Order: C-alpha cells, then structure tokens, then sequence
DNA sequence: TGCGAAATTCCATGACA
DNA sequence: ATTGTCATGGAATTTCGCA
DNA sequence: TGCGAAATTCCATGACA
DNA sequence: ATTGTCATGGAATTTCGCA
C-alpha cells in the first residue's frame, strides 16, 4: 500500500520508471507496459506469487518468470525469482547440474616399481572350474600386472593372492577402490604388518583406478579373442594372458611391462636382443635412463563452461544408489579443503567429514 | 663370449621330504644363475606333475634359456621334456652323482637349507606361510662377490625390505636341543 | 632363395636399399642396419612370421611390428602387418572403432498437431495402486503429451490407452521403438483399421525416439521432486503432472505445449491473456503464423575423426545384449544403401537386410 | 464484451440410463460452448463420485472457467462445488424445468441423443467401444451456422478423419421394428 | 549518442533403461 | 524401411531508462 | 638441396560394472 | 584423507634412399 500509494498520485519511486502511467482499477494497482496491462501486487504478497508460479512445475528462471508475466509485472523480477530458487530444497537435491568439471589431473607415475601397487576384481564372470573373479594387480611404474582367479571378491581369497605376490616384493602403497575387500579391518591388518600403506579412491569414481581399469580392458578384450568359437573356459587362460600383456609394447613408450620391470627379455617369441653385449651393470644403468625418461601425458584444456572448488562453497554430492523417483543430489555442504582442483573435503550430511572426487559434486545454484 | 644375464639359466631342485605343513612335504627350489634371484613352490610330490604345476606359475612371468637339474626322475621324463620343448626351454643335466652347477648358486641353495632348518624347528608343521619371508630374505641378501642382491641384480632398485641384521644363520644350542628329541 | 640368392652376391632388387651390405650367417640372409643386424626371411616365412607376431596377444600395427622388428627386416614391413590385420576375424570383432560417427540430424518439426506421435514406456516404477508403468504418448509438433499408467508394456494396455486418446484426434503416424508392445502384429492390426502409418526406430538407439525419450526425464524429474519426502505414490500425481508439464513455458520457443495446440490458455494459473480482445479466427490466424516460425536447431560440426557410409563399405553392426567375453561387435557387412547421412540398409550376418542406425555400426578396419 | 473463446463454459449433462455395456450405464456429456467440441465420459451412476472422476480425467487436459449444467443432484451437492472451487471453475446452474444452454449446444446435445440411439439398435450392449468413434464423429461434423468443425475451431487445423459422407441420423424402417421390438 | 543496469538471448551441460 | 531432444543457469549480448 | 615413398609420430576415440 | 588410462588405426609429420 504504502510505496503504491505514492506511485498512484504521481511522485517517482526508485525501480519503477516514470515515462509509464500508473493507474488504479478493481481495486489493484496496474501499469500500461509494451506487452500489455500488467498488475503491480504490494510487496508483501510477492514472494507468494513467485512461490506459486514455481511450484506449478518447479520450473527454472526464465520458465517461472514467464509465466508471471503474463498477468505482474514489478521492478527487478528476476532477482524474487532467484531468491525462491536457491531456497526450494527439491530444485536443488534433483536437478541436473550444467557446469563440467575442471580437467583432469595426470598423476606423476610411479618412480620405481613396487612403489605403488594398483588393484580391482574383475567380475563375475561365466563359472570356470568354480572361479568367478579375477584379482588384478597393476605395478604402477612399470604396468606389469599379476591376476589370481577368485571365487569371491573377498578379503580372505585378496590376502591369500597377494602372500603369494609379495613372495617377489613387498610394495611401498597399494592403492584401491573402497570396494569391501579392501576396506576390512582384516585387510588394513594384513598391510600394517608388512609396512604397506593403504590408499583408497574417492568413493564412486573408477577413474582414480584408471591404471588397473584400462588393464581390465585389456585382459577381457584378449579372453574374449582367445575364447571365440569356444565355451568360455578362461581359468586356463590366465598364465597365458598375463605372460601375453606383460611382453606387449606399448606403442607410446616403445617398450613392455616386462622390460621396465626387468630391463632385459626372458625366452619368449620375438625378445629383443639390443643389449646383448652390455654387461647387466650396463644394463640396469640404461634401464634408469629409460625409466626416467618415459613419455607423460599433461592436464588436457578446461571446457568452456567448468568449475573449480574454493574453500567455503556450498556443493551438493550425488546419491550414490538412487533409488526410482528420489533425488540425484544430497543436501548442500561446504567444502572445507581443497586438497587438489579435483579432489575435495566436505562437511558430509550427515555431519562427517569425507573425501571427494570433484565428478560426485555439482556446485549448488543460486548461491 | 656374451655376458651372462638373468632368465639364462634357472638351476631348479627339490627340497624333502618335510614334515606335512598344509598337506604340502616338498619345496621345489628355483635359482636364477646370474642374479642368484629364487623362487620357492610348495609341492606335495617330486613327480613331474607337481613340477609342472609349479613352473607353469613362474614361466607366466618369465621363460629362462635353459633349466639345468640334476637327473632326478621328475626332470628327465618325456612329459617334461615334451613341457620344455614347447616352450623353446633347452634342458641340461649334471652327470649322475656328480651334481655340479655353480658356486654363487652352490652357496645360494646351502643358504636354503639352513634358512629353512633353523626356522623349521620350534615349528615343523608351519613353514607353507614362512615361504614368503623366506624368498624376501634370501632375495635381499647381500652378495660377497658380486656388491649387490638378488633383488637389485633383477630389478635395478632398492628393496622396500631390506634385511640388515643378517642372522647369524647356525643353531644355537637350545635348537639342538629341541632338534635332536625329534628326527 | 630366389629373390635373396642374388642380393648376397650384390644385386640390386627393388624395395632392398643398395647402401646396407647383406650377408649371410648361421645359414640366414642378414643385414647391418642402424638398430643393429636383423634377418631377412625369405618372402615364403614371412606371413607365418607377421602371424606368429600378432598371435602373441592380438596387437594391433604398431605394437605387432615392434616385435618382428626385434629380429627380421624386409621392405615394406607394415604392409604386411596390415594385411593379417584385415583377415583377424577376431580382432576385427572384438576391438573398439577409434572413428566417431557423423553429426547428428535434426529432422523438421511435424508441421501440424497429429502429424506425428512419439510413444513409449516408462517403468518399471514402485508399485502404486498395483501399477508399474507409464504409456507416454507426445505430440511431435507441439510436444503436449498423454500419461496413462499401466499394470505391463503390452499391447493389450497400449490399445485400450490410445483407444482412449484417439477419441480427441486420430495421428497420422506413430512412431515407436521396436519394444515388444509395438512391434506385435496385434498393434499393426489395430494401426491399419484406423489408417495409422507406423514408424519405427532403428534397433537399439532411443535418439531417433529422442522426443518422447526427453520428455520422459522431465516426468520423472517433477514426479520426484513431488514425492519429496513421500512414500512414492505416483499413480494420483500422473494427472497432476501432464498438466504442469503441458503448461510449462519452453524458453527457447516462447511457448507452452499448451498454447501450441490450442492457441489459447484454458483457465490454469497465470494464464496469458494476450489474444483477449481478438476472435478465435483472428486467434487461430495468429496461431498458424507462430507454428511455422519456430526455432529449429542445426546439425552440429563433426567430429575431426567422424566417418560417413558409403554403398559397399565393408561396416559391422553392434551386438546388441553381449554376454561375457564375447564379442561386441557382428562380422564384416556390407552397405546396400544409404537413406542418409545417419542412417543405412545393410546386408546382414545371416543374410537379411537390416536398416541400423549409424551409432551402431563401424566401419571395418584395413579394408 | 469480449469474444467468445474455447474453454470459456463447457456445458455438462448426463444422458442414462442406458442397457449395460460392460459394467457402465451412463454417459457424461461435456460440449465446449465456443467450439462445440464434445467429450464423452460413461460411468456407472449419475452421480457426484462418477463425475469427479470423469471431469478429473478432462481437467488434466484443460480447464474450463465456467461450468453449465441442470439443477441434477450430482452437480447441486456440497462435495462438487468443493471440487469446483479447488480449481477455481465457476459453477452456473440453469433454472429448474427450464434447462437453457445455447443454441450451437442444444443442436449439439440432439446430435448425441440421436447418433448414440441410432448405433444402440443391433447392437445395444456394445456401445461402450463405440465412444471413440462417436466422438471423432460429433467433432468432424460441419456447423451450418459456423464455417468449421468443432475439430477445426478448437485445434486451428484440419483432420485426418473427416466425415464427408454425412449419415442420415435418421432410423430406417428397418430400425424401428427392432427398436419397437425390446424398449 | 552515450552510459550503467536490467532484460534478453546464448549455449554448454547432462539425462531420458 | 529412416533421422536426438530440451530444461537449466551463468555468461554474453541487447535493450531500456535517462540524459 | 630437393623429390616420392616409407617410416614414424600424432591423437581422437572409446571402454575399463 | 587424494589424483584417469592407453591400445587403436587413419592422418599428419618426419625421415629415408637416391640424386
Ligand atoms: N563401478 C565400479 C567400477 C566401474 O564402474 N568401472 C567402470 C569404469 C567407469 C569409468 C571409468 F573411468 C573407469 C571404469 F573402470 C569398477 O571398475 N570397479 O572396480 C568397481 N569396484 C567396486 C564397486 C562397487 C562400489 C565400491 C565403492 C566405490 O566407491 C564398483 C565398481
Ligand atoms: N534402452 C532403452 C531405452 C534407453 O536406453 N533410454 C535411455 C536413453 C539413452 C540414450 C538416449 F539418447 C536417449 C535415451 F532415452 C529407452 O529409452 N527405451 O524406451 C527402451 N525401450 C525398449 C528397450 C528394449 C529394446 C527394444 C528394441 C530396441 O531396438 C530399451 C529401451
Ligand atoms: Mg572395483
Ligand atoms: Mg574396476
Ligand atoms: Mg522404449
Ligand atoms: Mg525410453
Ligand atoms: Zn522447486
Ligand atoms: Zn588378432
């Protein structure tokens, strides 16, 4: 009433311009815009209006205006609009994000082998002499891999498989995803004793994996060669893949996992036979040239349109399982740390703290 | 004449038969020649199949020139030579009673003895899970000839274990004791 | 020995470069060259040889010649390569394509209100009222869309909802994917009595069903953001939701599914009373102005490495529910025609034409 | 005054009852004023219940602002004006014994007493399937005093069913032995 | 004939099993 | 015999209110 | 000091549940 | 408290064989 009052007889109010005639009619006050008659509802009843036309379809910014504006019109529409956005909790928890994530990292790699072990189960697969997993374990440096038919993705069939493999070597890390094999107390135990330091992957995010994720590609797409026109008994098939994969050239670094584990051949098909008149200690002392000096990719471009984490921000991570017809997103938290562009802490809904991957988090609109 | 490299010769031999640890009584020995680097698998036999069984484990990782053994059943078989030849592997033997390899795996196959001996006694039954620590152990043990071990001759780095308080190896006189009431 | 008897002696043969010297030893022609001394096998060994080498573990050209390279040179090396690779029927139906398909079409909007429908089912949901799916049916010119629900995506459900919804209006086509609901001869039979053209999808690419498919996500989105916090009974809001959605502005147009079929709001929240004071001729003349203008996007730019069929390219479908190590991909076909830049006619494994999306196909490697 | 739109009054009335056609008895007619566009909704009863349910399944397509009807119980009750003033219909009753529509409507409902009693003849149990068609039918029909279609004023386009080969409407001879034959 | 702010348009992003 | 689509919210661009 | 062909490097594409 | 990866085959670029 009060600021209306005022706009009726004629004085100027800031927000409302002045070239436009304010009338009065059936009681409410109204203007004569280029689209059309328009009413100018009190500010008290506003933020009512706003509300009423987003909750029709819990529509966005322009969608919800436009259908205000096809009866209101008052100054700085938009910005009521917005407000009532960043404050419906069910816009938030279920719509889709439209900013990418910054670019990817590319990890320096491993210094030496058995700095950094990387490991993942491969299945279920079709039932080979009452196996059904595969246990892959991805030297870091190197690429050299080792796998170990499982009949559980378990903890027990895990240890059993690496006492065997630590027989050659005990590692510095191994790394992991926070599958439950891995994140037993019975596995953290295992590590301990033996002076493994345990590192796991942000949760949902196979990536942090990726050195024993493309391995995976690479050892199913050979079963799958090997196995054509065959019943798919592939238990046999693991010394012959393993052995097959870690004397295969990687045609960016000119050289197998097994020469950069070993710097020299064993007797197999085709071994290379460069530094047969060098001495072994003139051999290793190649093998450290050639291991320093191995290609490394770099971070590749931001797309146009990506955002990167600061300290206090509101993110929201996604549901992990969604459930039919619940939300994609969790509730707003704040970052409290950035431990790289791509990896996060937050103050979890729950109350936690928890470490995330930039991918599981969309930053939360409207502020 | 070249020089000599890993993965040119495996000298391999068994070990038992020992008291049953796990329904296991025999330990196949294999011994890189250059490096001195070993490899140890549990078998319950010294026939041809339990050597096969386990050399298929290790040739899934690396394949040597030759494998030298003494004449032992298991290795002059046709069924591990026909194994061998599918493989390119060229078997070579030592004449009978007269078992000659060479003194780096000489000396590496009487430390075996000895490492297990001293760790078999006080617990007889137990020695399948010791298998690991023991090839940790006998892989990172520093060479008198050569300046290095078996872990850095293979791989050309440190070892995440070292083992520098380097047991003495010999029974102390309450194992002898203990040693001598059983067999 | 032919060809390699009168290089020893120094002759001159094309494709050997004269300035290497080749001699012979152990009884095998050699040759000095800057990695180091190589053999050359006679022309005779040299298939087994390349076949030897790519057998190891199914490498592809450069990570199978590094290994002959180790031991034998010839001229022309990769040709050879090549050629095994393009008669590796397991390589061939196992790799992945490394070329992207063409740009997208954006095929014109139906020029009238049932011109074209676009249906499909949503489901299976949480069991409300003992239903678990959703019929959709929307209009391909003006996007206004039907909800039914239903107990299964049968065909008996699909007749008697569309029976229900050709009381307004009879399409002139329908098109579907090749679900189980719409492919029965039962459907055909119910299309041909009421003078309805059927249009179907090529197999496995709900794209070409994109319409419909993208209105599902907006059903699905609203529905759970209304069932925020709710045990999920959505049989009750299926109603509640067609008619938001009908009424919801689309930003780009201007426009609300609505107004598109109707040229006018019926007596909903904040409907737009622009065409007041004009008659319904004058409305529906206003109406056909602003269906013809629409906004209609373009095809995109392709790819830098994006292929595009051509009549008798040798092509592979996909396989559609690949089990467990087994291929991905169908053997070599071959293209019959092209009904345009997206999409082909093939002559298929077993000997049939099949007509197939584009995505689903890619071109076989080495000719 | 303002013109005359679609969605400005749909008059309803119930036409019942009628012989069973799979479990139904009635028929609720909705006639759009402006066009003359006609839904066709059976139910079981004349009453409140069956009409909410049918007007609710109408209301999710568009929503008239005022609705017509006779003084009949099912559309005077407290629980219809409720529903009606949930979704901001005015409700407008004509006088009772003087029911008063329009003349494009009155014609209209003719039209639908008339098609439905000469498709009922042979055929009086199966007119339940037969809706469909008879509304196609009643909204591709030329108005005399218009130049269009009910179908062409409500979606400003032609139809992919018109109905050229206008049916007489009237019962043939034959018909009215089999009608004066049952009820 | 030009300025600051508001309004509008642009468009990459992601999800429809 | 067939074919992607479009709501979303920051950013980019255009228009408005005033001079 | 330059040409045609071969060899090599480049790199977008896609799949690891 | 953590982080993508790399085989693949056409295309682009460099090198080779010869003059
Ligand atoms: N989903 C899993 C994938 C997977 O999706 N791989 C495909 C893939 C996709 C993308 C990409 F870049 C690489 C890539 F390999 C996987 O590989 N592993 O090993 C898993 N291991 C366990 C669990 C269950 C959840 C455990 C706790 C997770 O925090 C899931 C997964
Ligand atoms: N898989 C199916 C999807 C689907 O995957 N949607 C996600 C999706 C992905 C990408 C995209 F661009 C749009 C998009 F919606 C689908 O929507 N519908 O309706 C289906 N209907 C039936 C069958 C079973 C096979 C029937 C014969 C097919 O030839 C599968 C699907
Ligand atoms: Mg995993
Ligand atoms: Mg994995
Ligand atoms: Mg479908
Ligand atoms: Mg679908
Ligand atoms: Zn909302
Ligand atoms: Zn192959």
């Amino acid at each position: 009433d009060a600021e209306l009052d005022q706009l009726l007889q004629g004085h100027y109010i800031k927000g409302y311009p002045k070239q436009y005639t304010y009338f009065l009619e059936d009681g409410k006050v109204k203007v004569s815009r280029p689209e059309g008659v328009k009413i100018i509802p009190p500010q008290s009843d506003r933020q009512k209006i706003v509300l009423q036309a987003h909750n029709l379809a819990h529509t966005g910014r322009e969608a919800t205006l436009l259908k205000i504006a096809n009866l209101y019109w008052w100054p700085n529409m938009r910005k009521d609009v917005v407000k009532q956005l960043g404050r419906c909790q069910q816009c938030l928890i279920t719509n889709a994000s439209n900013k990418a994530s910054g670019p990817i990292l590319r990890p320096d790699r491993p210094q030496k082998p058995f700095d950094k072990f990387f490991i993942d189960y491969i299945g279920p697969l079709p039932p080979s002499q009452g196996y059904l997993y595969v246990l892959v374990v991805v030297d870091g440096m190197t690429g050299f891999t080792w796998l170990y038919p499982t009949k559980a993705p378990s903890t027990s069939a895990t240890v059993k498989s690496l006492n065997v493999l630590t027989s050659i070597a005990i590692p510095k890390v191994i790394h992991s995803d926070q599958g439950a094999a891995f994140t037993s107390s019975t596995f953290a135990e295992w590590a301990k004793e033996r002076g493994i330091h345990l590192e796991f992957s942000t949760p949902y995010h196979p990536q942090s994996s990726g050195k024993v994720e493309r391995k995976n590609s690479d050892i199913k797409r050979l079963l799958t060669k090997l196995l054509v026109g065959r019943p798919t008994k592939w238990y046999d098939l693991l010394p012959v893949v393993q052995l097959a994969l870690n004397n295969t050239y990687s045609p960016v670094l000119k050289y197998t996992p097994h020469q950069l584990l070993f710097g020299i051949d064993s007797n197999t098909p085709f071994a290379n036979q460069d530094t047969l008149d060098l001495t072994r200690e003139e051999e290793l002392s190649l093998l450290q040239e050639i291991r320093t000096s191995l290609y490394h990719p770099s971070t590749p471009p931001a797309s146009s349109r990506s955002w990167s984490p600061v300290v206090g921000q509101l993110v929201q991570e996604r549901v992990a399982r969604p459930a039919s017809l619940r939300p994609r997103w969790h509730k707003p938290s704040t970052v409290l740390k950035v431990l790289n562009p791509r990896t996060v802490v937050i103050l979890d809904h729950l109350g936690n703290n928890r470490t995330v991957s930039i991918d599981n988090l969309k930053p939360t609109s409207h502020q | 004449d070249r020089p000599q490299k890993p993965f040119d010769k495996f000298f391999i031999d068994y070990i038992g038969p020992l008291p049953p640890s796990q329904g296991y009584l025999y330990v196949l020995v294999v011994v890189d020649g250059m490096t001195g680097f070993t490899w140890l698998y549990p078998t319950k036999a010294p026939s041809t199949s339990a050597t096969v069984k386990s050399l298929n484990v290790l040739t899934s990782i690396a394949i040597p020139k030759v494998i030298h053994s003494d004449q032992g059943a298991a290795f002059t078989s046709s069924t591990f030579a026909e194994w061998a030849k599918e493989r390119g592997i060229h078997l070579e033997f030592s004449t009978p009673y007269h078992p000659q390899s060479s003194g780096k795996v000489e000396r590496k196959n009487s430390d075996i003895k000895r490492l297990l001996t001293k760790l078999l006694v006080g617990r007889p039954t137990k020695w399948y899970d010791l298998l690991p620590v023991v090839q940790l152990a006998l892989n990172n043990t520093y060479s008198p000839v050569l300046k290095y071990t078996p872990h850095q001759l293979l791989f050309g780095i440190d070892s995440n274990t070292p083992f520098a308080n380097q047991d003495t190896l010999d029974l102390t006189r309450e194992e002898e004791l203990s040693l001598l009431q059983e067999i």
